[PDB]
């Protein structure tokens, strides 16, 4: 039942401070600390997705690179989830998140997914993906977008584990990428082991029943993490609360 | 230490007193999420050989014990592995396969084996790493007037593969002429009945049998069977293992508000300085187990052979005992009167022999 | 080999009464699935005794046989299959055998 009904538009905006995430689950108190890893760089390009449905194929699949920043302005309810793999059919193994309102549902399988995939609401996973065979991986917990509120996610495929980090913040008339620190918290190691180079995001659309879906829009930014080398502020109580780039000038360097 | 037989009067160090482990704890987090053991081999219908039932085992905690105390076993044969060493083994996916053959045939549920049911109905290759387990089951599988449910396949074209199953119903063509679908001579239904009955001897009487395949591949192994995690000790040097981190030293009680995400604390050098309890969430404060440099405080062997022993840096508690900023002075006897410095101790303290006194 | 277990639990080595009425003839009952019975109104005698060792000795031969098919579960002629258990009444009725036990 795949059916192309998503148009997407592209801007290009600037990163600032955001994608700071904890590197690792270790508690530091008011210290320095200095780490290499696969970081979202301070002021980078940052493509600003539009997608519309109004009531061809014009949704094409993102790469992933090295990890992917995700970020949205958008209601816990309109972006659902991801999809990550590589030929992303049904010879593969993939990886679908489907967030809902009582509980997310991480799973690995052998899906044959759609050109356009979206979820309908009940809730119906038929014009995501026509079959899914095979399927190795299954992990229920309780959901990570939940309710003006940026919701924030770094994901990250490294030997076999896909590292999921979150951060929610109420900003307030304001850019939707704020100034500040909002330092990401891991939320999930999943143990995968699958290759991932192209990943898309799931949008919900609600029947009309009146044009056979409602006409909606859906607001994302999406960056590319890189390996950089950045020194953490750890305050008294351990959260990060400021951050320098070792490579972005050479004040910053300095400070490095 | 001096290499000599006369030692002249001063402070040496000789040595390095270090406090020696005591107990060893290795608290781990809360068991949970136990793998279905329990819904394997326990189940209130069993599946026929042919179409043996296939449960895939992942991501969950592996309870042997319970497979162990699960009944009384005709075989627990375990090819490849150790029936012990089990536990502290982590395998990728374990592979559980449940199905009712008659009590003759559980010799051929084996590498290497022929048969009916080895050849047609289930094969284990020669390279199975996994255990094999078999138990009677009159009390469930039999009955008087003959229980039909349970079914084996006799005839095949070939020679099953491993782990492969066959469910067809095929008539089974053994002459020249074609079957047609219906039953006929030459032509044979492939699939017979165990026709299950109380008063069968040994060899026929229904046995159950579940086969444990375990598989190792490129991704994290996520069976991973429990690590007994001992009983907490504080305030004393143990050596501990938290959640795969070693170490040695003393657990205190901690002031510090980890945040709920995680799990251990580095110093500003990176060493560990705090961890949070598996079982319970509470921060401890590992300090490591006390040493110190001990000396050794003599006068010339022409006059005394009395010595007196600093620990630097350790309290006197945690060992003429008299408590310095240098250390804990053992053989000494602190006066309140002041001299001239003979033997340097530190801190403002020397010592002296008179008996052998410490004085600011 | 030594008897099973079934041939313990199963078999009726004694009169049972006179409500259920049977039939006295000793009878050594080769069931079949592994399952082998003695029909034996057994009563305290050195006859009785030296027939049970005449079944016995049929219920063995029956016992070593049960591997073969089922079309060949027999004697290899009529002979040989009350010959073997009179081997044993033979053997059983000596001097030597009642006083060793
Ligand atoms: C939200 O998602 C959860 C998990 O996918 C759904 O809960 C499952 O519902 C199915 C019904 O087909 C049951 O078989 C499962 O046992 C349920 N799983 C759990 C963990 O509860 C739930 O129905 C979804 N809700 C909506 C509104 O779509
Ligand atoms: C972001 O990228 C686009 C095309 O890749 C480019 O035209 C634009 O100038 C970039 N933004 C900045 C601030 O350089
Ligand atoms: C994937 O599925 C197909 C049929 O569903 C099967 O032939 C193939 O062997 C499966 N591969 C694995 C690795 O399970
Ligand atoms: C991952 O997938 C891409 C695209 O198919 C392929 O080019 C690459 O070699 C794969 N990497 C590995 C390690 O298999
Ligand atoms: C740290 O924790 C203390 C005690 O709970 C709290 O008063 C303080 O506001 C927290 N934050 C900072 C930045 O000190
Ligand atoms: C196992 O089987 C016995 C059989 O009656 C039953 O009493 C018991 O509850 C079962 N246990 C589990 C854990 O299923
Ligand atoms: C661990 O298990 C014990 C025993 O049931 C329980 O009291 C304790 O609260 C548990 N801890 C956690 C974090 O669940
Ligand atoms: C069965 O025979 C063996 C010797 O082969 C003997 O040791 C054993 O006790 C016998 N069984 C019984 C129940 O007497």
């Amino acid at each position: 039942q795949c059916v192309n009904l998503i148009t997407r538009t592209q801007s290009y905006t600037n990163s600032f401070t955001r994608g700071v995430y904890y590197p690792d689950k270790v508690f530091r108190s008011s210290v320095l600390h200095s780490t290499q890893d696969l970081f979202l760089p301070f002021f980078s390009n940052v493509t600003w997705f539009h997608a519309i449905h109004v009531s061809r194929f014009d949704n094409p699949a993102l790469p992933f690179n090295d990890g992917v920043y995700f970020a949205s302005t958008e209601k816990s309810n309109i972006i659902r989830g991801w999809i990550f793999g590589t030929t992303l059919d049904s010879k593969t193994q993939s990886l679908l998140i489907v967030n809902n309102a009582t509980n997310v549902v991480i799973k690995v399988c052998e899906f044959q997914f759609c050109n356009d995939p979206f979820l309908d609401v009940m809730e119906s996973e038929f014009r995501v993906y026509s079959s899914a065979n095979n399927c190795t991986f299954e992990y229920v917990s309780q959901p990570f977008l939940m309710d003006k509120n940026l919701r924030e996610f770094v994901f990250k495929n490294i030997d076999g584990y896909f590292k999921i980090y979150s951060k929610h913040t109420p900003i307030n008339l304001e850019r939707d990428l704020p100034q500040g620190f909002s330092a990401l918290e891991p939320l999930v190691d999943l143990p995968i082991g699958i290759n991932i180079t192209r990943f898309q995001t799931l949008l919900a659309l609600h029947r009309s029943y009146l044009s056979g879906w409602t006409a909606g829009a859906a607001a994302y930014y999406v960056g590319y993490l890189q390996p950089r080398t950045f020194l953490l502020k750890y305050n008294e109580n351990g959260t990060i609360t400021d951050a320098v780039d070792c490579a972005l000038d050479p004040l910053s360097e300095t400070k490095c | 230490t001096l290499k000599s037989f006369t030692v002249e009067k001063g402070i040496y160090q000789t040595s390095n007193f270090r406090v020696q482990p005591t107990e060893s704890i290795v608290r781990f987090p809360n068991i949970t999420n136990l793998c279905p053991f329990h819904e394997v081999f326990n189940a209130t219908t069993f599946a026929s050989v042919y179409a043996w039932n296939r449960k895939r085992i992942s991501n969950c905690v592996a309870d042997y014990s319970v497979i162990y105390n699960f009944a009384p076993f005709f075989a627990f044969k375990c090819y490849g592995v150790s029936p012990t060493k089990l536990n502290d083994l982590c395998f990728t996916n374990v592979y559980a396969d449940s199905f009712v053959i008659r009590g003759n045939e559980v010799s051929q549920i084996a590498p290497g084996q022929t048969g009916n049911i080895a050849d047609y109905n289930y094969k284990l290759p020669d390279d199975f790493t996994g255990c094999v387990i078999a138990w009677n089951s009159n009390k469930l599988d039999s009955k008087p007037s003959g229980n039909y449910n349970y079914l084996y396949r006799l005839f095949r074209k070939s020679k099953l593969k491993p782990f492969e199953r066959d469910i067809s119903t095929e008539i089974y063509q053994a002459g020249n002429k074609p079957c047609n679908g219906v039953a006929g001579p030459n032509c044979y239904s492939p699939l017979q009945s165990y026709g299950f009955r109380p008063t069968y001897g040994v060899g026929h009487q229904p046995y159950r049998v579940v086969v444990l395949s375990f598989e190792l591949l490129h991704a994290p192994a996520t069976v991973c069977g429990p690590k007994k995690s001992t009983n907490l000790v504080k305030n004393k040097c143990v050596n501990f293992n938290f959640n795969g981190l070693t170490g040695t030293g003393v657990l205190t009680e901690s002031n510090k508000k980890f945040l709920p995400f995680q799990q251990f604390g580095r110093d500003i050098a990176d060493t560990t300085d705090a961890v949070r309890d598996p079982q319970t969430l509470e921060i401890l404060d590992i300090t490591p187990c006390s040493f110190g440099g001990v000396s050794v405080i003599t006068p010339g062997t022409n006059t005394s052979n009395q010595v007196a022993v600093l620990y630097q840096g350790v309290n006197c508690t945690e060992v003429n005992v008299f408590q310095t900023r240098a250390g804990c002075l053992i053989g000494a006897e602190y006066v309140n009167n002041s001299y001239e410095c003979d033997i340097p101790i530190g801190a403002g303290i020397c010592a002296s022999y008179q008996s052998i006194i410490a004085y600011t | 080999p030594n008897m099973t277990q079934g041939f313990w639990e199963n078999s009726m080595l004694t009169d049972p009464g006179n409500v259920q009425k049977a039939v006295c003839h000793p009878t050594a009952w080769d069931l079949g699935k592994g399952d082998f019975r003695i029909l034996m109104c057994t009563k305290v005698t050195m006859d009785d005794f030296l027939t049970a060792h005449h079944e016995m000795g049929h219920i063995q031969y029956d016992m070593a046989y049960a591997a073969q098919p089922f079309l060949l579960r027999n004697g290899a002629n009529e002979g040989f299959h009350e010959a073997v258990g009179e081997i044993m009444s033979l053997s059983a009725a000596t001097p030597k055998h009642l006083k060793s036990i």
